[PDB]
């Protein structure tokens, strides 16, 4: 009985610029989450674990920060490669919920 | 609040050979295609290690087993165990085991690993155990029996919740965990590896290299520690407590290390394949 | 390591739904984690539809879990997914996925995704 929201959707930037986006809980989850991406006709791959953190060799333009009830997620600067659908999904209980997912596009 | 279990039998401990088994990365840089020369804390090659078992059977005479005994730490450790299933869970660390100095404590115990650094007052016989429920066929988990005293912690470190196996089976052993504990400067440092196996008895013979997992900063005094187990408890174990339950099957190996000069060969990687001692 | 799901195309309303998961490079048997699908319909929305480990212990989801079974065939690396109902909204694009392990021990994985593999299309009516 976990529900999220996600408020930004269909962000429009430039090449360089700073883009923000934010995943809502309604429980009191406890610096667990993650985030996905899906670049189209694929499928998505991960991101980041936990509160925050990297795994792989994903490009250190990726970083978010973490709180009890609030997240973010933020880029420092855009590539032409970087346009997708972004998921927030929790890692508490054992209905896993996913998010609705927040689109964004370079203007 | 923690109890004596005593039904235990007597027998006298064994040991065993170590093969070319025992090394690890001893620095950051990293090399390829070189023949290097390293003077370091190492485990000799061909050296006597320590068995430890906990093992019951019946029909045939008494034997039960469950050994956990305190044992020195001198420079550092290597530590080996075999498993069917998860028995072994953790261990505690400290000088006198007692309220008037610190220790520190690693422990699983199925949802969360937890690290403390803290003062403490263990009791004799630290163990965690489980039940076996003939309505639901499930293996649900109650018990933990490690302290009755903790006070002033400075540092606490609780992780993400997951999912774990606690059945039990028979036969042969399809695991291997290794690690190497060390302790230098004011730092406390981990080193671990993994390895499939289908032995019977006694340990493997072959070469492995251990990778870095954990450096911790805490700055305690450490010359003993001590091992922390698993037990059943069902419906075929009657009696009443400190006089009920049975023992799983598991066993572990102990080494201790010494100042050493080794010749270490790196691969076109940076694996190292083999080693020689001198 | 590596994955490659399988399965029928048209469907009828109201049959079982047929599905398999070979897994490449990874043996099925020789681990301690978990496994899982995963759906998500054409448009926006993701679900998770249940989780399995080897030797028993089988999970489902809270909702839509009357007619979901999941089954494990530990003779090769493959498992499958039964829907013995199904609806005209129950098309979708289904994937495998790979639970992540545990990092200080080993013989656990936590309750997230990585390691996924392609997925294939089923229809209705
Ligand atoms: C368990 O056995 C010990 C063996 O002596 C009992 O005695 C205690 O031993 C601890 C050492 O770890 C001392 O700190 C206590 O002061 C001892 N107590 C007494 C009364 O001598 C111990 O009492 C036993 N535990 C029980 C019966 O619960
Ligand atoms: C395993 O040990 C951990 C130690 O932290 C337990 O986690 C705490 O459990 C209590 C039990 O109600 C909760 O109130 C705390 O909030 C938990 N800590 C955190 C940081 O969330 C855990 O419950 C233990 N699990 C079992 C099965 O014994
Ligand atoms: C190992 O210990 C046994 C008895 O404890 C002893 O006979 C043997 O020489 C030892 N091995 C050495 C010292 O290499
Ligand atoms: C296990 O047995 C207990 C005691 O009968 C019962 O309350 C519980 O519902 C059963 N199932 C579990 C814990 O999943
Ligand atoms: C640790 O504590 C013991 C307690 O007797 C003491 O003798 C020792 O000098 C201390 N330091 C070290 C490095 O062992």
């Amino acid at each position: 009985d976990i529900q999220m929201t996600q408020s930004p959707s269909s962000v429009s930037a430039s090449v360089g610029d700073r883009v923000t986006i934010t995943c809502r809980a309604s429980q009191g989850i406890s610096s667990w989450l993650a985030w996905y991406q899906q670049k189209p006709g694929k499928a998505p791959k991960l991101l980041i674990y936990a509160a925050s953190s990297l795994q792989s060799g994903v490009p250190s333009r990726f970083s978010g920060s973490g709180s009890g009830t609030d997240f973010t997620l933020t880029i420092s600067s855009l590539q032409p490669e970087d346009f997708a659908t972004y998921y927030c999904q929790q890692a508490n209980s054992f209905p896993l919920t996913f998010g609705g997912g927040t689109k964004v596009e370079i203007k | 609040q923690c109890v004596n279990l005593t039904t235990r039998t007597q027998l006298p401990p064994a040991y065993t050979n170590s093969f070319t088994r025992g090394v690890y990365y001893p620095d950051k840089v990293f090399r390829s295609s070189v023949l290097h020369s390293t003077q370091d804390l190492f485990l000799p090659f061909f050296s006597n290690v320590t068995w430890f078992h906990a093992i019951h059977v019946s029909g045939t005479n008494g034997t039960k087993r469950f050994d956990n005994p305190v044992l020195p730490f001198n420079d550092g450790v290597y530590f080996a165990s075999t498993e069917k299933s998860n028995i072994i869970r953790g261990w505690i660390f400290g000088t006198t085991l007692d309220s008037k100095t610190q220790s520190l404590l690693i422990v699983n115990n199925a949802t969360n690993v937890v690290i403390k650094v803290c003062e403490f007052q263990f009791c004799n016989d630290p163990f965690l155990g489980v039940y076996y429920h003939k309505n639901n066929k499930s293996w649900m988990e109650s018990e933990f029996r490690v302290y009755s005293s903790a006070n002033n912690c400075t540092f606490e470190y609780v992780s993400q919740p997951f999912l774990m196996d606690l059945e039990g089976k028979q036969g042969n052993f399809k695991n291997l965990r290794e690690f190497v504990f060390k302790n230098i400067d004011g730092y406390f440092k981990i080193y671990s590896k993994h390895t499939p196996i289908n032995l019977v008895r006694d340990l493997p013979q072959g070469f492995s290299a251990l990778e870095p997992l954990v450096d911790l900063p805490i700055g305690i005094n450490i010359t003993r520690f001590q091992t922390l187990l698993a037990l059943h408890r069902s419906y075929l174990t009657p009696g009443d407590s400190s006089s009920g339950w049975t023992a799983g099957a598991a066993a572990y190996y102990v080494g201790y290390l010494q100042p050493r000069t080794f010749l270490l060969k790196y691969n076109e990687n940076g694996t190292i394949t083999d080693a020689v001692d001198c | 390591v590596q994955l490659q799901e399988s399965g029928p195309g048209l469907v009828k309303p109201s049959e079982t739904l047929s599905l398999t998961c070979t897994v490449s490079g990874g043996s099925i048997s020789s681990s301690s984690y978990y496994w899982g699908w995963i759906r998500q319909p054409p448009g926006k929305g993701l679900e998770w539809i249940g989780s399995i480990y080897y030797s028993g212990s089988t999970y489902y989801n809270p909702s839509l879990k009357s007619r979901v079974t999941i089954s494990v065939d530990t003779s090769k690396n493959q498992f499958s997914l039964k829907l013995s109902s199904v609806t005209a909204a129950d098309t979708a694009v289904y994937y495998c996925a790979r639970c992540r392990p545990e990092y200080y021990f080993g013989s656990g994985s936590y309750l997230d995704f990585d390691y996924w593999g392609q997925g294939t299309l089923v229809t209705v009516s």
